[PDB]
């Protein structure tokens, strides 16, 4: 139930 | 106005990193100076051109807002705005119009800093790409290597619950607050019997997450893979393509909304690796938007060892 993965992106 | 590239020299280059793991947030920045060596006008405009390994927007899309990526003014090196900025998602490059700040001045110098990421289709599997990038016609080498954590993850057993996500499309400003989001099932391709996924839009408390899936939230598109070694480690999934089978309509009555912020799908007896694409949405209270998924089944031939398995995801909204 835990284990994970993480994204990134901009705003600008 | 016209293209001045011809006119505008970068200069003292950098990038940030040049390894990274786009799939634990992992990212980039690229920063240099720049002079204008003769007379521009206002309005006139330089170009920054991504090449395919970078995006400028990673994981925040701009799908709802024109495609058009805005960026923070370009300051000159006496802090006065020199540019103002916009990033085409298409074409992935950076235009930089010049304002009236120019219209007085000889001798212009400013300084730019810009986030970079992956480019999750172009670059699709962990590997070393080339990464030039041209800056006012002119290029700038860099090579640039993804180590992505591996979409490939579960219980260490032949048949055992096995699933990852990731979530590679985040609107955050044009108010519609969509995301996309792939989930990877079964992507050991393991024999397992009685497989149910679920797709939650929160992760331990419902009160922690801006997570809404409900069956007026979410589109679900299911696809079966037939190579499953052409599968992305970007998880980038292109709908449309010819190793996917989609089977989202024998899915019609296999997908259930029982629990609140929870898609629940009942896979069955299953031999085959499949993507499901998520479209969803998140609510307005300014919480992170973290996911959940859970693939649990048996033994398709004792219909015992039972397995549980789960992956969060998390992206600020």
């Amino acid at each position: 139930w835990n284990s994970g993965s993480s994204g990134t992106g901009s705003t600008g | 106005g016209t293209n001045v590239n011809d006119k505008v020299t970068a200069s003292n280059f950098k990038l940030e990193k040049t390894t990274f793991d786009p799939n634990q947030s992992g990212n980039t920045f690229m920063a240099a100076n720049f002079t204008v060596t003769d007379k521009v006008k206002s309005g006139d405009y330089f170009t920054a051109k991504l090449p395919d390994s970078l995006t400028g927007n990673g994981d925040v899309d701009y799908s709802n807002s024109n495609n058009t990526m805005p960026i923070a003014d370009i300051k000159s090196t006496n802090g006065d705005v020199v540019a103002k900025a916009t990033y085409d998602i298409l074409t992935k490059t950076y235009t930089f119009v010049f304002t009236d700040y120019v219209n007085n001045k000889e001798n212009i110098n400013g300084q730019f800093s810009l986030p970079l990421f992956t480019d999750r289709a172009k670059a699709p599997k962990s590997g070393t790409y080339d990464a030039n990038i041209n800056i006012a016609d002119e290029m700038f080498n860099n090579k640039i290597t993804y180590n992505y954590s591996s979409p490939i993850a579960g219980i260490d057993k032949p048949n055992g619950a096995n699933i990852s996500s990731q979530i590679i499309g985040v609107d955050t400003a044009s108010g519609q607050n969509t995301y996309k989001q792939t989930v990877f099932v079964n992507p050991k391709q393991r024999v397992l019997g009685n497989t149910w996924v679920y797709i939650k839009g929160y992760q331990d408390k419902i009160e922690e997450s801006s997570g809404k899936v409900s069956a007026t939230d979410t589109k679900l598109r299911i696809f079966e893979v037939n190579d499953t070694s052409k599968l992305s480690e970007s998880y980038y999934a292109d709908p449309n393509d010819s190793n996917l089978k989609e089977v989202t309509d024998q899915f019609k009555n296999r997908i259930y909304y029982e629990h609140p912020n929870v898609a629940s799908i009942k896979f069955g007896d299953i031999t085959k690796t499949y993507v499901v694409l998520v479209e969803g949405h998140y609510d307005n209270t300014g919480k992170n938007l973290k996911t959940q998924v859970i693939q649990e089944n048996v033994d398709p031939v004792t219909n015992r060892d039972y397995s549980i398995f789960g992956w969060n995801n998390e992206n600020v909204v």
